[PDB]
């Protein structure tokens, strides 16, 4: 797994690659690993596939019964459910979870949560197996207040190199773009990343 | 008849009596009031010395919930007591899992339905006490009032206790002369002034003023008590009014 | 506990129950009696783990002597058995189970005949004409398959009996000290003092 | 009258009678005086007897090294409620190395005699305490009714014929508030006091109970031929 | 045990193989691996079987209760979200790895469903010992826009692959066809291709031929009159 | 916040009445008539739809519900406490039956475990019994067809045809002279329709009444094809239509 | 709080009479009667229904006689509803007794623990007692054939003919002058139904009225076997003993 | 005659206490409507601020209990807001368990048989309100159910509630007599608020401002509450025909 | 240490024309040791039979617990349970203990009283079903037992051949089986009468 959120100038863009495992055979090669809490709050999934969407199914139940009775929630907020699942069973989880997010007030956050069920607010944040062959290439490549087609860019570029180098990641590159204007979903395909 | 024996027994009428009967209670109790001003709250109560051997200063009755919520009520006090422990409980449980502290109208409605459960069953009573409480959160300023039915609304101004109708009367024309707004230090100056006036109904014994308030200029959206020359210049410009 | 045997006859159930008591590394006493009467003529030998063999053994005699005592009347052999290999079957799936394994000779007053019911641990109850539990079986039953017949008397059993504990006492590695001998017939219990 | 059956039941003007009821347990109860200065805080309290043979029943109940009440009213509750402070002060001393305010104890028995005011099944307590300290703001004196009502004072008395002793704290108010540094002439105006709540019985040596806690003092009960110098 | 699901124009199709197996003995050479969870939603099943047939009855039971409580159709995403909430509670210990699929008001829908409680969404899918088997097919042959005809040809190939590369795996191939606005057809042993030869012998034996030692009448009747 | 009611709210008075129970029957009583008649191949449970308002669509409540696929019941009395016993017959079929024999309970037995359900809120603490009578038609394949009537106190009686409700003392007398052992289900149906007619005041049609069989198997209304021990529910709700057509007839 | 509407099921009158029991027995004295008869060779109980329709599916109707075993029978006189909910709790103690024993339960012990079941409901737990009273008739290889009745109280008793229900003192009076201890079951058959005949309050007694059952050692080659009559087999009875 | 004070039978057959708290239930002085376009759900309810010191932005008797789904209420408001929240509790659990959004009529079942059990236990005594749920729901579209202290439920083409339902009752009968059909025939949801208020100032008899509404809309896939100024635009809309 | 090998012992079950056989083997062992040979492993609840093979106490406990619930059963609905019925709760009882399983391989055999339809059944363990048409197969010589049935067996056998082929299919696998033997039992079972045959065959 490769995954990856970036905030930009307009807002957040998650990045994932597409390919599960169980051992060496690929699983599900088309998997959707950008999965919504809330309308404008997305996250990543890494690790326990059966936890990750355990975890994601309980947010989204928090999130829409916040939303009935006090609004539309934070990205914080919704990052603050995760970690509160998270930690409080990290004895019988196993999840890395980037939790990405657009408000108007705010504009686009990120936050990570690793194993251990800790928060780390991040300009961009990335995870999974494929994560540890680009930190050189993401720390040296980001900028903050990027332009959207240098953010898809970037993720697009970095995704490239973790799917290359990591036998766990492969198939597809998705992203999902959070702005003002709504949601855009976007997909890249082997025969143009590879080419990279 | 026999209907007004047990809480949570409709009447013919479809009135619950021991709601009413709790209504005695805090129509008994000592007067308070709350202001909304342009970017908080402002609190006041009027405190009753028994005797000159009462501490001055000392027996407070405002009470804070979180850092941002303040709460004052009329009527049986240990009720208000366990009903702000109550709020306490709900306001340390929505930040523990949402990180923000609790909105204001969020906390309205856990003291609401929390009052409200204490008129569903005959095995306890309603609360005898009216609740004014409010304080600033992301959307700005709010203040409410709860009642002992668990009935509650956002109000400009509120007042309950002995001297409520006086009280009522002064909140009302401010409401009417200043309709752009109040400044948190005029609420301060005008709350003290209303108790005073509101005084006239406990009359017999003298009393001592207690301020609190909410302001996202002059206390930073914190809930913070009146001291010191704050509170004297308060009262001199309610001793002046009332003369 | 080391050695239980036990042989149905024409006209009573005969158990013999070995006498030592054996804490690892010292024989502690040569005179214990591992037997219970549940009933007057229903009688329980019992081996296996220290503790649970005597708290099992008792815990079965009160509740039998409690039926006694409320409806006024002895149970069959058959009935008897039926609720221990329950308990025992029970015990199998608890947090700590009984080990103890238990043979059951009684005479059945209604039918007028002996019966002889072996139970393990587990709860696995047969109804034999000869019993044993553990390594007693190995060493007797060659002799109680020759040996044995149907219709033979008390003291015949008896004698079958002593071959038995004759090999048991020339084969086996540990020295058990002799067993106690004890008669279930119609007339009720009773010890056989010389052996 | 038909709203006093149970503690669950308000009347029709808002009344809560089996408080009410409780309430009135104190004033049958024998005469205990609290006052304070700057530096101490002193309880005074007339023991009763139930005859010439009987010893006569304690009033004062120690809590702390630095809190300890005096009651009026049902013992058994006392006990009951003194033994929860005790419990609240020690819980503070063990968790965090720190002693307990004396007006945060008197908002933990306010909301303990609460929640006993507004279920079904339970009762009032049926006692009245006066709660001395001295903590890190100094001397403190409480006053505790089974309504929940907690009051922080100067001086104060409860039971029977209190009104006498709390008239005279009220006139003396400006002399006793200014006796710092002297245990002796505080309790002197503590026994001069509750002498105003006797008739026929005066104060004799087994009568007379008194406690002290002040700044270098710890809470310490006198009784017997310790209390014959106040006489 | 080999397991397919094929989403098609208009629907949905399943299938699966007939062998249920004890370590390497086969217990049953006609086993049927596809359940009915309601009318129009079907599985098929693989893993421990004593699994598969409890927790789809179980699920196909409170989704029954469901309809009539609600009054509508089944949803194939009730049965999924019912499914893996109970096998995640159980943390794989249930040994159920299945492929859900049926129509309902919403649509045609295609999921398959792992023992831990994770789900997943596809065209195409294939479970059991066989998978890999049946996947090469899949990946071989399948296509956009395939018709029903073209669905049942492909899912059954991918089971036959199964059958005759994957020992787990044998005997015949059950389907099932759920065609929006037509009734779900079960089509069992569909395919027939392992039928067993003719013995060489006969294996009749002369009456007598058994040493008997006793004979009694045994009594099934209940307590008579008289 | 306490339930303190853990005493009988339901007591033997000094003449041995169960008030609560006669009470429940007393509603019972004021309730809409329902009626139900056995055939030889089949049973037929009616009532009206008695409408609240016009703009209420009456479709929407169903007084005539299914409980299993061969086991349908209707109802007079109050229909809340209606509802929720369908709810929980519905469920008690698949707890307590379906989800260990692998089949659906026989009619007798499921009314055996409704009528469990309401002798219990005339016994437990903190309750009031059930304010309806049910009529629970079904078939099974020892059984054959049947109809039972359940009351308030937990009581069931098997009848041939019967009556419930408003005008039931009437209905009974006309079923009474009406009914045979020889009857066909359609025979059943129109005298049905013609027991009803006597109690309903306003306007006779399908939209106004609520009607249904159990009988044969429907294999049209099963949902799928391919398994050929499954062949379909017996219980069907007849259509506003299906009703109309009879009416003409008649 | 609750206490004001609390009737105290369980307590004692001022004579020292459980109100309770004393109110559930008076409504089981309006249930239809039952008679329960002791013979050397058998049991019969008969039972009148109470409902009177013709529209009554009589032959899959049971409202008075129950089978609790192979062994033991029970005729219901009170509520209907309760008596099931005993009944399937007796049926559960004969076979949890045949599970640990693998006899078939004792008659007596069974009695005593329905009775202790309902002597609780007047002890402890504030609800109503069952307004039930049953007879029992059974056999075991002890005692043999017994009849034995429970009422509400708990409190039961053994009889070689007995009733229940309505008009037990008319009843009880016609079995004791016609009751004698050589009886047969045939002979007890045609009291059971001449008593009935006379302490019934309708004009005259008919098959569809009825239930009636017997237990019998005359069952082939000594077992005993428990009769419920069909309806035809009632009628029979009837015509047979010269009743209709 | 503490058959009156507790839910148990009274020898009528009747329990009065779900009696009584239908008399609850029109405490408020305010009525209530509900109507049904072609694509959308309209609701319109009374709106009264009698103190000039109420903050009247927060004196509301709608709720948004999910996107989907709003609710008027018609009774006290502490009762109301007890609804309010177990029905938005009830429809997120439903879809976290079940997977999709909770359709209107079962919800309205839902609140239906809890409310059924206040009836039948003790303890609790009945919610003194009549619940009225709207949306567009997926299959069935535009739905109104209502709810009342009985326990009692139904599907609705239009329905009122309050003091004067009657008036409003027989206003939209009479309507829906010469239409002959189930719905109001209006494409835009604007034009169905302006039928809701017209037939409502008929029956009642009074004129309305933009602060006397108060103004729900159910649409595919979201509920909404109108603003003052949103309800404004609906009232020049109507003068102006 | 293996439960369900430590009594040994097995059970068979056929079809034929308008009748079934069920089989059993008579001997309960203490792993090697030889302890009863007239421990029999075929049970019967009105005219549903069924063999239970496995641990010799959960043997003995599920025959109880059936017997029991098949009684209440009959009492409740005023007939005897009938084989596919019976199949099913068996089923239900045994993965009702799925985490704590009894260890066992039960085998119904019966006729349906109504449609006449022979029919036969068998379980692991924890209660999944194998409704065969032709045999079921049960215990320690499992394995045995297939190869023999796999063989033997031919359809529509009459209730007297079906004996012949039942009985040698047993006795020549359990003679395969040090934990089998010891004698064996064979019921016949037709709509309304069944025969039941002990078989003589080596002791060792
Ligand atoms: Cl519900
Ligand atoms: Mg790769
Ligand atoms: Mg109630
Ligand atoms: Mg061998
Ligand atoms: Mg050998």
């Amino acid at each position: 797994t490769s995954i990856m959120a970036v905030t930009f100038k307009d807002g957040v863009i998650l990045g994932a690659d597409s390919r599960t495992t169980t051992g060496a055979y690929i699983a599900n090669r088309v998997t959707d690993k950008l999965t919504r809490v809330h309308d404008k709050i997305w996250c990543c999934r890494s690790g326990s596939a059966a936890d990750t969407q355990a975890i994601a199914d309980i947010v989204q139940y928090h999130l829409e019964l916040y939303t009935s009775q006090y609004g539309t929630p934070s990205t914080e907020t919704a990052a603050s459910v995760f970690k509160e699942l998270c930690y409080e069973n990290k004895d019988n989880l196993t999840a890395g979870i980037i939790v990405a997010g657009y408000d108007d007030k705010n504009k686009g956050e990120v936050y990570t949560i690793p194993l251990g069920g800790s928060v780390h607010k991040l300009p961009y944040a990335i995870a999974g197996s494929g994560s540890t062959f680009i930190y050189g290439y993401c720390d040296k490549n980001f900028r903050e207040n990027m332009s959207k087609e240098e953010t898809v860019d970037f993720i697009k570029h970095s995704l490239s190199q973790a799917i290359k180098w990591d036998g766990s990641s492969g198939g597809v590159i998705r992203m999902v773009v959070l702005t003002a204007a709504g949601v855009e979903r976007l997909i890249f395909y082997p025969d143009e990343y590879e080419q990279l | 008849t026999g209907y007004d024996l047990s809480n949570s027994v409709f009447s013919p009428d479809g009135r619950n009596f021991q709601v009413e009967y709790a209504v005695k209670a805090v129509e008994n109790g000592t007067t308070s009031i709350g202001i909304k001003c342009n970017d908080g709250v402002v609190f006041a109560v009027e405190k009753l010395i028994t005797s000159k051997l009462l501490v001055p200063q000392k027996n407070v009755k405002i009470q804070v919930v979180d850092r941002h919520i303040g709460c004052v009520y009329s009527g049986l006090i240990p009720d208000g007591r366990h009903l702000v422990n109550r709020g306490r409980e709900e306001a340390a449980s929505f930040k523990k899992l949402y990180k923000t502290p609790i909105p204001i109208p969020a906390f309205a409605d856990r003291l609401g339905q929390y009052v409200q459960a204490h008129t569903l069953y005959n095995s306890v009573r309603p609360f005898g006490v009216s609740t004014i409480f409010g304080g600033v959160d992301k959307n700005g300023a709010h203040l409410y009032m709860l009642e002992p039915s668990g009935s509650y609304w956002g109000y400009k101004g509120a007042a309950t206790g002995k001297g409520r109708q006086s009280a009522k009367a002064e909140l009302e024309k401010l409401v009417d002369h200043h309709p752009e707004g109040l400044s948190a230090r005029e609420a301060v100056k005008q709350a003290a002034k209303i108790i005073y006036l509101a005084h006239e109904d406990n009359k017999e014994k003298d009393f001592e003023l207690e301020i609190s308030w909410c302001s996202l200029s002059e206390t930073n959206g914190l809930h913070k008590f009146v001291k010191g020359d704050l509170l004297q210049e308060a009262i001199d410009f309610a001793q002046k009014e009332i003369n | 506990m080391d050695i239980i045997l036990g042989i149905r006859v024409q006209d009573s159930v005969i158990l013999a129950s070995s006498k030592a008591v054996t804490r690892g590394i010292s024989v502690l006493k040569d005179s214990d009696d591992k037997t219970r009467q549940l009933s007057p003529h229903t009688l329980m030998s019992f081996a296996g783990e220290a503790g649970d063999t005597v708290q099992f053994a008792e815990y079965i005699q009160a509740n039998i002597q409690l039926y006694s005592i409320r409806e006024d009347y002895e149970l069959s052999p058959q009935a008897v058995s039926s609720f221990v290999r329950q308990e025992l079957a029970k015990s199998i799936r608890s947090r700590r189970p009984y080990q103890v394994n238990v043979l059951i000779g009684g005479y059945d007053k209604k039918k007028n005949k002996p019966e002889l019911y072996q139970i393990d641990y587990l709860g696995t109850k047969v109804e034999l004409p000869y019993g044993a539990h553990g390594y007693s079986g190995f060493y007797t039953f060659s002799l109680l398959d020759h040996h044995y017949r149907p219709d033979m008397t008390t003291e015949e059993g008896l004698d079958l009996l002593k071959l038995c504990v004759q090999e048991l006492e020339k084969r086996m590695p540990m020295d058990f000290k002799g067993v106690i001998v004890k008669i279930v017939d119609k007339d009720g219990i009773r010890q056989v003092d010389d052996f | 009258n038909n709203y006093d059956g149970d503690t669950v039941t308000f009347s029709p003007t808002g009344r809560l009678f089996q408080v009410e009821y409780a309430l009135e347990a104190i004033k049958q109860g024998s005469v205990t005086v609290g006052l304070r200065s700057n530096t101490h805080a002193v309880l005074v309290a007339l023991k009763r007897n139930a005859d010439e043979l009987s010893s006569y029943q304690k009033k004062i109940i120690k809590c702390d090294e630095h809190m300890g009440l005096s009651l009026a009213g049902l013992a058994p509750d006392a006990r009951v409620l003194s033994n929860y402070l005790r419990q609240q002060c020690n819980y503070s001393s063990l968790v965090f190395n720190r002693k307990l305010a004396v007006e945060r104890a008197g908002h933990l028995l306010c909301d303990k005699a609460q929640k006993n005011t507004q279920s079904y099944g339970g009762r009032p307590y049926g006692v009245g305490l006066l709660i001395i300290g001295y903590d890190k703001s100094g001397a403190h004196l409480l006053e505790f009714q089974p309504s929940g009502n907690v009051t922080e004072l100067y001086g104060t008395a409860i039971g029977a014929r209190s009104q006498g002793a709390k008239t005279y704290l009220e006139r003396t108010l400006d002399t006793f508030i200014k006796i710092d540094g002297n245990p002796d002439e505080l309790i002197k105006a503590g026994v001069e006091a509750i002498s105003q709540s006797l008739r026929d019985e005066s104060l004799t040596v087994d009568n007379l109970s008194i406690a002290i806690v002040g700044k270098d003092t710890p809470f310490t009960i006198y009784d017997g031929e310790a209390v014959a110098k106040y006489i | 045990t080999t397991i397919v699901g094929v989403k098609f124009n208009n629907g949905v199709v399943i299938a699966a193989d007939t062998r249920s197996t004890q370590g390497p003995i086969v217990a049953d050479k006609n086993c049927a691996k596809l359940h009915r969870i309601s009318p129009k939603i079907w599985c098929a099943a693989a893993g421990t079987a004593a699994d598969t047939e409890a927790v789809t009855q179980l699920i196909g039971s409170n989704i029954e209760l469901h309809s009539l409580y609600t009054s509508r159709e089944p949803r194939v995403v009730s049965a999924l979200q019912m499914l893996k909430q109970h096998l995640f509670k159980y943390q794989g210990h249930i040994g159920a790895y299945l492929i859900v699929a049926g129509v309902d008001p919403t649509g045609s829908h295609l999921f398959s469903i792992h023992a831990h409680g994770s789900t997943d969404v596809g065209y195409y899918l294939s479970l059991g010992s066989g998978s890999l088997a049946a996947m090469a097919v899949l990946e071989s042959h399948w296509k956009q826009d395939l018709t029903k005809e073209e669905a049942i040809k492909l899912a059954s190939d991918a089971i036959q692959a199964g059958i005759w590369n994957d020992l787990g795996s044998g005997s015949n191939v059950d389907v099932c066809v759920m065609e929006i606005g037509k009734d779900a057809e079960y089509l069992r042993n569909y395919l027939t291709p392992n039928v067993r030869e003719e013995k060489q012998k006969s294996y009749k034996f002369p009456r007598g031929t058994t040493a008997v030692l006793k004979e009694s009448i045994v009594n099934i009747c209940d307590i008579q009159e008289e | 916040m306490t339930d303190r009611y853990s005493f009988s709210l339901t007591t033997f008075s000094p003449s041995g009445k169960l008030g609560q129970i006669d009470y429940a029957l007393t509603a019972v009583k004021q309730g809409v008539t329902s009626l139900g008649i056995k055939a030889t191949n089949g049973v037929v449970i009616a009532t009206e739809k008695k409408s609240s308002s016009p703009l209420a669509m009456s479709e929407t409540l169903s007084k005539v519900s299914l409980l299993t696929p061969d086991i349908g019941a209707v109802y007079s009395g109050m229909g809340p406490d209606y509802r929720v016993l369908v709810d929980k017959s519905r469920k008690v079929a698949h707890t307590s039956y379906k989800r260990i024999y692998g089949e659906y309970p026989p009619t007798k037995l499921l009314v055996s475990e409704v009528a469990k359900i309401m002798q219990e809120a005339t016994q437990s603490g903190g309750v009031r019994p059930f304010g309806v009578s049910l009529l629970i038609a079904g078939h099974d394949e020892f059984n054959g067809f049947s109809l039972y009537q359940v009351d308030p106190s937990g009581s069931y009686f098997p009848w041939k045809a019967t009556a419930i409700g408003k005008g039931s003392v009437a209905a009974k007398t006309f079923l009474e002279k009406r009914w045979n052992d020889e009857l066909e289900l359609e025979d059943a149906i129109h005298i049905a329709l013609l027991t009803l007619k006597e109690s309903v005041e306003g306007e006779f049609n399908g939209d106004t009444i609520e009607l249904a069989i159990i009988g044969d198997e429907n294999p049209d209304l099963l949902g799928y094809t391919g398994i050929p021990t499954d062949k379909g529910p017996r219980f069907r709700k007849l259509t506003s239509q299906e009703i109309n057509d009879r009416l003409e007839a008649l | 709080g609750s206490r004001r509407y609390d009737s105290r099921t369980t307590i004692f009158s001022p004579e020292g009479r459980l109100y309770q029991v004393e109110y559930a027995l008076e409504s089981i004295s309006h249930a239809g009667t039952a008679i329960g008869i002791m013979a050397s060779d058998g049991i019969v109980l008969a039972a009148e229904r109470k409902v009177t329709s013709t529209l009554l599916e009589q032959d899959t109707s049971t409202e008075k006689l129950y089978k609790l075993n192979d062994k033991i029978a029970v005729a219901v006189a009170g509520l209907t509803a309760d008596a099931e909910i005993l009944i399937n709790t007796a049926r559960i103690h004969a076979q949890n007794y045949l599970k640990t024993y693998n006899e078939d339960i004792p008659v007596e012990i069974l009695v005593r623990r329905l009775s202790d079941i309902k002597q609780g409901y007047t002890q402890h737990g504030g609800l109503r007692p069952f307004g039930v009273s049953f007879i029992y008739a059974g056999y075991d290889d002890r005692y043999g054939y017994q009849l034995y009745t429970s009422n509400p109280s708990g409190n039961y008793t053994g009889w070689k003919a007995i009733s229940v229900g309505a008009n037990t003192s008319a009843a009880q009076t016609l079995l004791q002058m016609d009751y004698k201890d050589d009886m047969k079951v045939d002979d007890a058959i045609e009291l059971a139904l001449k008593t009935l005949s006379k302490t019934t309050d309708s004009s005259a007694l008919t098959y569809d009225r009825l239930e009636f059952a017997t237990i019998r050692k005359g069952a082939n080659d000594g077992e005993v076997y428990q009769k419920i009559f069909k309806p035809q087999e009632i009628k029979d009875i009837l015509v047979k003993t010269g009743i209709t | 005659g503490y058959d009156r004070h507790i839910t148990i039978f009274s020898p009528e057959g009747r329990l009065y206490q779900v009696e009584y708290a239908f008399k609850a239930t029109n405490q408020t002085n305010i009525n209530s409507l509900a109507v049904r376009g072609k694509d959308c759900t309209v609701v319109i309810s009374q709106k009264k601020v009698p103190d000039k010191l109420l903050d009247p932005t927060t004196v509301s008797y709608i709720f948004c209990i999910s996107r989907t789904i709003g609710m008027v209420v018609n009774g006290p408001i502490p009762d109301a807001r007890n609804a309010a929240l177990r029905a938005k509790a009830e429809a997120a659990e439903f879809r976290y368990k079940y997977g999709y959004d909770m359709p209107c009529d079962v919800l309205a079942k839902r609140m239906a048989n809890l409310s059924q059990i206040y009836t039948q236990r003790a303890y609790m005594r009945p919610l003194g309100v009549i619940l009225t749920f709207v949306s567009v729901d997926e299959e069935l579209g535009p739905s109104i159910y209502k709810t009342d202290p009985a326990g009692y439920y139904v599907g609705y083409k239009a329905t009122a509630t309050g003091p004067k339902q009657q008036e409003i009752t027989t206003n939209l009968e009479n309507h829906f007599k010469k239409s002959k059909i189930d719905h109001i025939n209006e494409e835009s949801w604007e034009k169905v608020v302006e039928f809701a208020i017209t037939h409502m100032i008929d029956a009642l008899g009074t004129e309305f401002s933009k602060n006397d509404l108060e103004v729900g809309v159910a649409t595919k896939d979201k509920f909404f509450t109108l603003s003052a100024e949103n309800i404004e635009e609906r009232l020049v809309a109507i003068a102006e025909q | 240490s293996d439960p369900s090998s430590i009594n040994g012992g097995i059970v068979v079950a056929m079809t034929g024309k308008d009748c079934v056989a069920i089989a059993c083997d008579l001997r309960l062992g203490s792993q090697s040791l030889g302890v009863s040979n007239k421990f029999e492993k075929i049970f019967h609840y009105g005219h549903v039979f069924l063999g239970i093979t496995g641990l010799a106490t959960d043997v003995t406990t599920l025959n109880e617990m059936f017997r029991y619930k098949t009684n209440l059963y009959k009492l409740k609905e005023e007939r005897a349970i009938e084989p596919e019925t019976f199949t099913q709760l068996v089923s239900s009882s045994l993965y009702e203990r799925r985490f704590g399983p009894y260890f066992v391989g039960p085998v119904v055999a019966g006729i349906n009283s109504k449609s006449g339809k022979p029919f036969i059944a068998g379980f692991d363990l924890i209660g999944c079903i194998d409704e065969a048409k032709d045999f079921i197969v049960s215990g320690t010589a499992s394995d045995q037992l297939f190869g023999m049935c796999e063989s033997l067996y031919e359809p529509n056998l009459e209730p007297e051949d079906l004996f012949e082929t039942i009985s040698q299919a047993l006795l020549n696998a359990a003679d395969r089986d040090a934990l089998s033997g010891w004698g064996a039992v064979v019921y016949i079972i037709k709509k309304d009468e069944v025969v039941k045959r002990y078989l003589k065959m080596r002791q060792d």
